[PDB]
Order: C-alpha cells, then structure tokens, then sequence
C-alpha cells in the first residue's frame, strides 16, 4: 500500500478497499 | 482514532486492517 496521509472520505474509501465486504468500523469522532 | 494516525500521520496497511472486521 502506498505510504500518504489520509482524511476525510480517502481514509474510509482505503477501509471500503482494504475491508471489501468484510465490513468495518469508522467513527468515535476523536 | 484511526484519524489521528493516518490524517495527523500516515497509517500502514496493518492498522488499516486492524479497523476492518
């Protein structure tokens, strides 16, 4: 995977890649 | 939390992974 920082939905669509239809969770706002 | 180490910092596919069921 490339090495670049992540953030608003670029972060989540890496986790709707790499999580496929495996299902993840993203929230608890920090 | 994931945000703090992929946007205030780059993240590596393992804590990525780590957040996916």
């Amino acid at each position: 995977f490339v090495n670049q920082h992540l953030c608003g939905s670029d972060l989540v669509e890496a986790l709707y890649l790499v999580c496929g239809e495996r299902g993840y969770f993203y929230t608890k706002p920090t | 939390g994931i945000v703090e180490q992929c946007c205030t910092s780059i993240c590596s596919l393992y804590q990525l992974e780590n957040y996916c069921n």
